[PDB]
């Protein structure tokens, strides 16, 4: 399972770091990354990283979120900055991996919000 | 434009709302903060209720407690009165009708 | 050879680097003693590397290691001659024919997971295979697995397989994925005794009858199945975790044979009590929600919990939830607790859900500060309490469940409003801090001022003194704004009936087109005494001369108190003026004083209504009653007792007698004897004045006899007798009472009881002999005089405030 630390109210413009860490249950993680619920909306992707290094961006928060991973202890930081009001959702943790030797490419988190 | 109408609304939030009272005073160039129209309205009751030159009719006054504010109507409004008007707040409970108390000036 | 890494490095542009033991995630080299290429790792090279590589990979034959993991590859045909492979990486792909993993005689590790294989029957001739990754794939049975042996990691799950009886054949593994699929009967998985964690997760399985054979497991996950009966698991106490997720269950009395488990997992079931949860010490976490499930008093032996989740079950005393102290997150929302007092021992709390139950104080978990999760959403709270914003936590308004926030939903907050604590921590911060941070009068006289006054009793629907309020009025009851405010109305009439004193009031002139000529009276009666009170002159019976206007603008800026307050109407503007004239900065309606003056107010007013005359010593009495004492103070609360007309009190009385006084008796006697067909001939008889009055009594009779002497209007003479008065010199309004005042000197020059009651007889008693009258016509607003006067005269006519005089 995927355990998030951080969200809140951020005034515009303001900053944020959502952590995300994996349990020792997840085994291989290849794509980890971030993605929103907007009220009456669908979710989408944020952010995505690889093991090999490759950032797959939203095209919306290009230049304005930044992902970073450990692969040593499997976690993913979110730094969010100059946060439009468009971003007042709830994020959600996107992996995949091996829990129990089975794979799925959708390990979903909680969710915690984050209101401007 | 000349003649028409203008609605300003006044709004204060958490404050002595009982000891306070609100009232409107136009001077662009210095005029000394002239009284115009105030009012020590608490709920439904209205205390002061007073205006001054253009009177009531060419300014009206009026508060409401649902949101807390206070709205000031221009009508029939004369060219030359153009000036700039501004919130007091009045806290002092000794003697009524204090223009000299209005102390807390507003936006 | 480096030659080959290198053609490999340039032909597709990474940088192939030396390096150690070969992981899934590798894009580097494995060198040997001689620099012989061994293990070789392609990482994310594109869909394109397989076709594109085989050249230089058959080129040298000494590689043994291959990672091509999530390159995204259809076809795998190369991946034919290098038959010196020993590890293969084949992860995340778009392959699905694996028909030419059929000559590579040496391999014993294959990882295929993230494909979209189907037959599996190429890799029959692998004899020497050790791991096999094949989950989440399109397969549906497994036939060619049973003659590889030697298989110690398998991990067959998220296909569609049913049948599994080939992996009996199968008796060297350890780790079993089986799950995701479709499966009934687990009867195979007997005969292994190696296997260490077996993963059965969603399936149909509902009768787990060979596992009691297994003795070596440590990890046991069954979720998500149709199962009941879990006394086969009562026997095995070796696994460290055993998860029962959703299923049909209702006995754990075979789990309580258990004593090294550390983390269970139990949700979504009907077991009835959770007793058997009273002898596993060792339990980390412990998910027990959505259950019917009542007592929690036998968890109070798990001290070693950090995680309980209770949420959704049919709890309501939480107390022996005390005794657990290494509690970090506590889930047991969706209840029926009432009071939260016996957690405040939870120290180490840091996640609670106490939403969907009927709890209303929430003030015991205040010493919780360690709490960084808290969620009492859809509960009958009324009151916040202060440590609720003690947290290190923000405020949301909102129906999710988030770490990190303070949340409400669905509450009657009554005291903060929803609108506050939905605006946040500060704003709820600010609303209770003006939380934990005068009186005023409404009142007013109208003295009506004729020369009508029924007229305006009409409206009312007196004598003076009548109590009205808003309600009482016609035509001014509409308006809201003045609804809690008292009016005084008074008002009197006649030739020689003449009470000065009978702001703080308004002052409605009354007119008639026959009394126009006796206008400029009453109105500077009006500037010169009562007050500086807003005046509203209206004209009455308009219907006999319905022509007749008077010139309102010129009385209007003659007199600044008035300002366009007019009427015509015959027997309404009137309610309107009113309304404009008492809400004004020369009048007192609205004035805030202390109310302690107010109940000092009601005491006079209540001792007054009775004793009719206040002494000053119980009026100091009364006064510091409240402690007031000042003679500032206490002389404008009497002013204010005064000028609004409820209890008298004049500088001139000069009686300690009587200090204070009730108009409603005391201004009502002067009336009487000021005129009782007695002094109309111009003389009162020696004491009857019971005769004339009569609660009213001689005592009182000789008070008020005391207080007529006192106020000017009459001398006693002797033997009883009594004046009772009501060149060139010319007044505007002239006073009613001033020939009242210029008979006092009655032991002085007169000739014989000549008075006209307008006029009278000097006869000089000084030196020589002097013959004087003095006579007032009313009609003219003229004195006379025939031949100390003038000086009287003027004495008499200096109180008053710029009174206009003309000599002749
Ligand atoms: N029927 C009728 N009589 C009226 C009306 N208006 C005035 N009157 C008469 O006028 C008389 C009273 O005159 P009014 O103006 O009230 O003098 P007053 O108030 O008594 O005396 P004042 O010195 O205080 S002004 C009454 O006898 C009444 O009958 C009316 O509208 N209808």
């Amino acid at each position: 399972q995927l355990q998030e630390s951080g969200g809140g109210l951020v005034q515009p413009g303001g900053s944020l770091r959502l952590s995300c860490a994996a349990s020792g249950k997840l085994l291989s993680i290849n794509v980890m990354g971030w993605y929103r619920q907007a009220p009456g909306k669908q979710r989408e992707l944020v952010a995505s990283i690889t093991t090999g290094g490759r950032i797959n961006y939203a095209d919306s928060v290009k230049g304005r979120f930044t992902i970073t991973r450990d692969n040593a202890k499997n976690t993913v930081y979110l730094q969010m900055d100059s946060l439009k009001p468009e971003d007042t959702a709830v994020y959600y943790c996107n992996a995949d991996g091996i829990i129990a030797g089975l794979y799925q490419n959708d390990h979903w988190g909680q969710g915690t919000q984050v209101t401007v | 434009q000349a003649g028409g109408s203008l609605r300003l609304s006044c709004a204060n939030s958490g404050l002595t709302f009982s000891t306070y009272t609100m009232g409107w005073f136009r001077q662009a160039p210095g005029k000394e903060r002239e009284f115009v129209a105030a009012i020590r309205w608490s709920g439904t009751s209205t205390y002061y209720q007073d205006h001054a030159d253009s009177v009531k009719g060419r300014f009206t006054i009026s508060r409401d407690n649902a949101k807390n504010t206070v709205y000031l109507q221009m009508n029939s409004l004369k060219p030359e009165d153009t000036a700039v008007y501004y919130c007091a707040a009045s806290r002092l409970r000794a003697g009524v009708k204090a223009p000299s108390e209005y102390d807390y000036w507003g936006q | 050879d480096l030659d080959v890494i290198r053609q490999i490095e340039q032909e597709l542009g990474m940088q192939l680097e030396p390096v150690d033991k070969l992981k899934w995630y590798s894009k580097g080299y494995k060198l040997d003693k001689d620099q012989r290429v061994t293990a070789i790792g392609l990482y994310d090279c594109g869909s394109d590397t397989l076709d594109r590589i085989i050249q230089p990979l058959e080129s040298l034959k000494s590689l043994s290691e291959l990672s091509l993991s999530s390159n995204q590859i259809t076809d795998i045909s190369p991946l034919a001659s290098l038959n010196s492979l020993s590890m293969l990486w084949l992860d995340r792909n778009q392959i699905t024919d694996i028909a030419p993993l059929a000559s590579l005689n040496s391999l014993s590790m294959l990882w295929l997971f993230g494909n979209k294989i189907s037959d599996i029957a190429p890799l029959e001739s692998l004899k020497s295979l050790t791991e096999l990754q094949l989950s989440s794939n399109q397969i549906t049975d497994i036939a060619p697995l049973a003659s590889l042996k030697s298989l110690t990691e398998l991990s067959l799950s998220g296909n569609n397989i049913s049948d599994i009886a080939p992996l009996e054949s199968l008796k060297s593994l350890t780790e079993l994925s089986l799950s995701s699929n479709q499966i009934t009967d687990i009867a195979p998985l007997a005969s292994l005794k190696s296997l260490t964690e077996l993963s059965l997760s969603s399936n149909q399985i509902s009768d787990i009858a060979p596992l009691e054979s297994l003795k070596s497991l440590t990890e046991l996950q069954l979720s998500r199945n149709q199962i009941s009966d879990i006394a086969p698991l009562e026997s095995l106490k070796s696994l460290t975790e055993l998860q029962l997720s959703s299923n049909q269950i209702t006995d754990i009395a075979p789990l309580a044979s258990l004593k090294s488990l550390t983390e269970l997992q139990l949700s979504r079931n009907q077991i009835s009590d959770i007793a058997p949860l009273e002898s596993l010490n060792s339990l980390s976490k412990l998910w027990l929600n959505g259950n019917q499930i009542t007592d929690i008093a036998p968890l109070a032996s798990l001290n070693s919990l950090t995680e309980l989740e209770l949420s959704s079950n049919q709890i309501t005393d939480i107390a022996p939830l005390a005794s657990l102290k290494s509690l970090s997150t506590l889930w047991l929302s969706s209840n029926q607790i009432s009071d939260i007092a016996p957690l405040a021992s939870l120290e180490s709390l840091s996640e609670l859900s106490l939403s969907s139950n009927q709890i209303s104080d929430i003030s015991p978990l205040a010493s919780l500060n360690s709490l960084t999760g808290f969620d009492v959403r859809r509960n009958p709270i009324k009151r916040l309490p202060e440590t609720i914003t003690g947290f290190d936590m923000e405020i949301l308004w909102n129906d999710f469940s988030s770490s990190g926030f303070i949340t409400f939903f669905d509450n009657p907050l009554e005291s903060p409003p929803p609108e506050i604590v939905k605006q946040g921590k500060e704003a709820v911060r600010q609303y209770f801090q003006s939380i934990e941070e005068l009186v005023h009068l409404q009142e007013i006289k109208v003295h009506l001022i004729g020369d009508g006054k029924t007229s305006l009793l009409k409206q009312l629907i007196g004598l003076n003194v009548v109590t009205k309020q808003a309600p009482n009025i016609k035509g001014l009851e509409n308006d809201d704004e003045l609804k809690e405010c008292l009016f005084h109305f008074w008002d009197f009439g006649g030739q020689e009936i003449m009470h000065a004193s009978h702001r703080s009031s308004v002052y409605m002139l009354l007119l008639d087109s026959r009394t126009d000529s006796n206008k400029h009276y009453w109105l500077r009666h009006i500037e010169k005494y009562g007050g500086k009170s807003p005046v509203i002159v209206v004209m009455n019976k308009i219907d006999e001369n319905p022509s007749y206007n008077i010139e309102q603008k010129k009385i209007n800026e003659r007199f600044p108190a008035i300002e366009n307050r007019f009427h015509r109407i015959s027997c309404e503007s009137i309610a309107k003026s009113l309304k404009s004239a008492v809400l004004h900065p020369d009048s007192i309606y609205g004035t805030p004083l202390a109310p302690s003056w107010i109940k000092v107010k009601e005491k006079l007013v209540e001792a007054t209504t009775a004793q009719r005359y206040l002494n000053r010593t119980e009026v100091e009495k009364i006064c510091n009653d409240s402690g007031i004492t000042d003679p500032g103070e206490r002389k404008t609360l009497l002013g204010y007792l005064n000028n609004l007309g409820i209890v008298l009190y004049f500088e001139a009385l000069d009686l300690s007698e009587i200090y204070v006084l009730d108009p409603h008796w005391v201004t009502i006697g002067v009336y009487r004897i000021i005129n009782s067909s007695k002094t109309k001939n111009g003389h009162l008889n020696t004491s009857a004045l019971g005769y004339i009055l009569n609660t009213y009594t001689l005592l009182e009779q000789r008070y008020l006899l005391d207080i007529m002497k006192q106020f000017e209007l009459c001398y006693d003479e002797g033997k009883g007798l009594f004046i009772i008065p009501s060149f060139i010199m010319k007044y505007d309004y002239l006073p009613s009472t001033i020939i009242p005042r210029l008979m006092i000197a009655m032991q002085h020059q007169i000739l014989d009881r000549m008075q006209w009651r307008y006029g009278m007889v000097l006869k000089s008693q000084d030196h020589e002999g002097a013959l004087a009258k003095v006579v007032a016509e009313t009609k003219d607003s003229t004195i006379t005089i025939a031949i100390i006067i003038w000086y009287e005269i003027k004495k008499i006519n200096a109180n008053f405030t710029n009174l206009d005089v003309k000599e002749f």
